[PDB]
């Protein structure tokens, strides 16, 4: 029934209030074809990278307003080690390949009690730059610690604070008003999403395939999928209850096809 | 076929008019499958 | 020489002719796209995805439920797809780019309160009348559906398609019976009985998908007011 | 009926699902992606070349560099600036100031129904003049090429090198128009409407696709450089997405509440 | 009279239309050319012919091999078909007149030293990285092939086609991963052991042919800089 | 692999020959000789006749001889000078001097991919005007003919003899163009791109083919000599090599290293 | 056939359009044969 | 068929030229029937 144990490799996780694995865009997203933009033999999956990678996410208080979100880039969380999410045998292989191509199977745990209210919107958003600061560089670990939650201002709703190339002193700098990597917060449920309600479940189960402009994108730069935990209804609890419930997430890369072996990535 | 009302006759061939893909080797399905 | 007589619309560039044109750089093998999943065959595959509505209380997707019981609708909005509770739904933001529609708007709720909360909600669609109903007895006489709170926590209230025409307008410039199809209204039937040490004023969360027979017609020009 | 919207799949129901009704007959299919995008729309009002131009130097550009701005039409629905692909879209509010006012363009009719991420279509370019009785000529160079910028002397007339070429230079008649369908020529398999990767490795801008385009058309008067006039002539570029295919559903732009 | 409506591109001279035109001096029997052998059916029959590369030391087709052993590549050049070690190869001088390619550049060596010379050479193709490899241990980790000197005196190092796209650019105007496909590098693994009374510093001679699957696309305008 | 490049035949191999790889699918055939040369390009900007001209006298030419230079287009990709086939190609660097500045022409797009020696193709000539609203007319005379240079009086108007003839005088309309495919008419079987023989026996120039051409077109205003204007009008000649066949692989021009 | 997209119909005949040779009586071969 | 003298050939189809009605599922009769 509602007790699903998902054994993968050696790291098997459990849940007793599951809603069902939201397989996205296909029936079985585990099945995937090898890339057609490579002539060398691809490093397929093996039993050290077919496993669940559990990380941490920032806590969730009453001070979190509506639509204050928190983005986990994939596989950008393996590189920067966001939330302590260390890949181990996957990060040490993804730094030694130029073309990576995998589908993701994420699972966000957040254990609300029957006396709490509030609802997360855990969604897998394709192709956004929500981690990257508008100057052009990605956020560090302290910058993902000083704020704990990215507030949905006018710049995120419209698409105004996305990174850009500066025009220079020759041109007159325009009034920047729009950019196509916006968030429409009222329309995040078009993405593969499950609501982590306080009264139905403690873990959402999303399964996404590989999408991308090329049959295999780069390894050290891609932002194909992006885990996006958005607060729809703010947290509320009477005093005496368990304060600030923590949020985790478990990521399993389904069927990776690495290509282009080279040495470890040094800028 | 899209917004094409020319049911009868194509002068230029299918490779010149359209752009086919080279090979490697009513009913609206949902975009999310609960399993 | 084949003697042809050209028509009166010769050398006329019409923008939406159902016809091809002369190729200039033909015979290009594009790379195959068999690897990308989830091809949108039709844009009604996205109108049938439920998206958050937006309510004026910093506009809020949910509805706060006050414990003060007064005989009014808790939240109410007309079923007109240019109304500002519909500007950022895939039902509303696609159909604002069209001219007509046909089919059932589907409003889905989600009670985002605690598990121990009980209570009942009344979900009354009213056809267009001279005055919006306010009393619970005036919405009981309409088409309603009493929704219960329990183990399940959603209720897809399929708003029916009651129209004097085969299609309805989707942009109420001049308000009539062809664009505005009466009001939706959510009354709290019985007050929400919260146990001790549970948060007061829970939140009903609204969605807006489209029916399985939702149809659209006549693309018109969009509104570039987002880019400003 | 009694459902669960936390699950992520909500089955769309008719009136007969909860009430005593029936179905409605599906009338039209104007929501078809191949039908919806198969119609022309204004892309960019670009100026017409009168001399051997210079393609605009890449960003950032310091002062003093004599280039030619607003003469090239980067055929992409994404936000562009100074005929190069950009990420943020900017428009001028108090434009009557100093500096060089950069040409910015955007496909307004596209993003209102670009509820998807990826897109592939054969573009159909129509270049309509904005000048009474103008004879012009439309150049092109594909996704991954560059503008040949000089002039070879023909009978003491400086004929520029953008008359010749293996790319289609379609000549308009006096008072006529130009219309030719361009294939999908980009090195990418699809055009990312939304993109989060980086094309380069060092000093790359996140979200700026390098070769998500159909190339760049330009307009040039088919007279040599000695017959250069003074008054600037404009031309309008209409595009149509023949045989459109759109993958990966996504968001629509945020309609404001004011 | 057949009523025809001409299109908007009427009386437009397009230079590369795939179509014939009206003959003016027809019915001319040209003399037969059955006697001439070696008809070039396709211009890839010439890209598959190995031609000399050119190296800046009066640019030199060969590579002088100094007897001073320092851990550097002996000669190195990026695999970009606009690089000036490729301006006068039939691989490079044909593909500079095109826009895209696909397939394997084939670098062929020829040790033009004495017969009694021995030694080994390391032929390492590196994929594009942030920095060109210089140490022998940094090129050992890449794709290499240790070449021996002996009775035979050539080694066709087929450089693989490792690309994130189906075609690669052939003119690195703005440098990216679509035009530059990493570096080639020739290290001397063991030093060349010359017997007494044999000339010091022998010469490795480089060629550059194309693979059996080398493909080209999209003719562009040439560069008339040779005629100046 | 282990090969011998001294032998002269080096078999082209794939990645799978030496490494563990595979083949790549052959995408396009744009290297086909019949496909590559089947596209138009600028050949010569020639001036338009207004009177009964004189064909230029053969080389060397002393001063005082009243001829007409730069009025004739010798349809050959080889280097020409003063509308006659030549061997060396010369262009002017400081042209503002005395003497008669000779018209030199060359097919720039041809020699960059003329990696062969012999060539045979049916030429497709397009004569595009370089004058606003000009009505002109294109003459021709084949490989092995000469220009009939006089004028016969028609109703006291000196009509020149190059109106009439058995060779195609195609008349352009006012603002129209001329386009007609010419067959391979030379006495040679093929056109030598590179030639080392001599056509004559005594006082012959080594490497100058006498009849490696498709003839010579010219342009003339279809008014008699009394209606001769003053301002010189130009016209451009575009050629296309239909049904090209190329034998005997050869070299490509030396790209400089500066 | 070259750069000819007119697969259907030739108005002028083959002798007028092209220029045939009077009689006297995929696979790319190499240009040099080692024997 | 009305005032249409083109008995031979319709280029555009019947849905594009005319406007048909979607389905739901010589002799001149009088306009008033005495019963």
């Amino acid at each position: 029934d509602r007790v699903t144990t998902q054994t993968a490799g050696n790291t098997a996780i459990n849940t007793q209030s599951s809603l069902g694995v939201l397989c996205a865009y296909v029936e079985d997203p585990t099945k995937s074809d090898p890339p057609s933009s490579s002539t060398d033999q691809p490093t397929t999956t093996f039993t050290a990278i077919d496993r669940w990678y559990t990380g941490r996410l920032n806590s969730w208080t009453k001070a979190v307003k509506t639509f204050s979100f928190q983005a986990v880039p994939l596989p950008g969380a393996f590189l920067s080690r966001q939330g302590g999410l260390n890949g181990g045998a996957f990060t040490a292989t993804l730094h030694r390949h130029f073309l990576m191509k995998c589908g993701w199977q994420v699972q966000v745990q957040c254990n609300l009690t029957q006396f709490h209210q509030g609802a997360l919107l855990v969604a897998m958003v394709p192709e956004t730059t929500l981690d990257v600061k508008p100057d052009g560089k990605a956020k560090s670990l302290q910058e993902l610690n000083e704020e704990q939650w990215v507030e949905m201002s006018d710049d995120y709703r419209t698409g105004k604070n996305m990174p850009f190339q500066s025009l220079g002193t020759y041109y007159r700098p325009p009034n920047w008003t729009w950019g196509p990597n916006f968030i429409n917060p009222y329309q995040v449920t078009v993405f593969p999403h499950q609501i982590l309600n306080a009264r139905t479940s403690t873990s959402v189960d999303i399964n996404v395939p590989y999408i991308g402009e090329t049959p295999t994108q780069s390894s050290e730069t891609q932002n194909s999928w992006t885990l996006l935990v958005m607060v729809l209804v703010p947290l509320d609890y009477k005093e005496g209850a368990t304060t600030d419930p923590e949020i985790t997430f478990s990521v399993r890369p389904t069927s990776p096809y690495f290509n282009g072996l080279r040495n470890r990535y040094t800028t | 076929r899209g917004n094409n009302g020319n049911m009868t006759f194509n002068y230029y061939a299918n490779t010149y008019q359209n752009s086919v893909d080279f090979s490697t080797s009513g009913i609206l399905n949902p975009l999310g499958y609960l399993k | 020489p084949i003697p042809t007589a050209p028509r009166e619309n010769s050398l006329m560039f019409l923008s939406t002719t159902p016809d091809d044109t002369v190729p200039a750089y033909g015979n290009v093998r594009t790379p195959p796209v068999n690897y990308l999943p989830g091809e949108i065959t039709d844009l009604l595959q996205l109108a049938r995805i439920p998206t958050l509505m937006a309510f004026g209380r910093a506009y809020v997707p949910y509805v706060a439920v006050p414990t003060q019981f007064d005989d009014k609708p808790l939240i109410s909005f007309p079923i007109t797809l240019s109304d500002p509770v519909y500007q950022n739904t895939l039902v509303g933001a696609i159909s604002s780019n069209f001219a007509n529609y046909r089919g059932c708007i589907q409003i889905t709720l989600t009670f985002c309160g605690p598990m121990m909360a009980r209570g009942k909600f009344l979900l009354s669609y009213s056809p267009p009348n001279g005055t919006q109903p306010q009393t619970l007895s005036e919405a009981m006489q309409c088409t309603y559906s009493i929704w219960d709170i329990g183990l399940n926590s959603s209720w897809t209230f399929v708003i029916p398609y009651i129209s004097p025409s085969d299609y309805r307008e989707t942009r109420a410039i001049t308000n009539s019976v062809y664009s505005a199809d009466g009001w939706f209204s959510l009354h709290k039937l019985t007050k929400i009985t919260l146990p001790p040490d549970c948060p007061q004023s829970p939140c009903i969360l609204f969605f807006a998908s489209a029916g399985e027979d939702y149809t659209l017609r006549l693309p018109v020009d969009c509104n570039p007011s987002y880019v400003f | 009926s009694t459902d669960n919207a936390e699950t992520g799949v909500i089955e769309a129901g008719n009136t007969d699902t909860d009430f005593s009704g029936e179905l409605a007959a599906p009338g039209s299919n104007h929501t078809n992606v191949k039908f919806l995008f198969d119609r022309s729309r204004l892309l960019n009002v670009i100026k017409v070349l009168e001399k051997d131009a210079v393609f605009p130097r890449p960003f950032p550009t310091a002062t003093g560099t004599q280039q030619d701005d607003g003469y090239f039409c980067l055929l992409t629905p994404r936000p562009t600036v100074a005929s190069r692909p950009a990420t943020r879209f900017g428009l001028y509010v108090s434009p009557s100031d100093s500096g060089v006012l950069a040409n910015t363009s955007l496909d307004f009719n596209f993003y209102s129904l670009a509820c998807f991420t990826y897109f592939r279509s054969d573009l159909e370019v129509t270049v309509v003049s904005l000048e009474p009785d103008l004879e012009f000529a439309v150049g092109w160079f594909p996704s991954g090429s560059e503008y040949q910028a000089s002039s070879f002397v023909y009978d003491q007339l400086h004929v520029p090198y953008h008359f010749t070429g293996r790319t289609p230079r379609a000549f308009a008649s006096k008072g006529g128009k130009v219309s030719f369908v361009l294939p999908w020529n980009s090195v990418s398999s699809v055009l990312p409407v939304r993109w989060g990767g980086a094309s380069k490795l060092s000093s790359a801008t996140r979200g700026l696709p390098a070769h998500a385009d159909w190339g760049t058309i330009y307009a040039f008067i088919p007279r040599p450089n000695e017959k250069k006039s003074t008054a600037v002539k404009h031309v309008a570029v209409y595009i149509r997405y023949k045989n459109a295919r759109a993958w990966c559903p996504s968001m629509l732009p945020f309609r404001s509440y004011k």
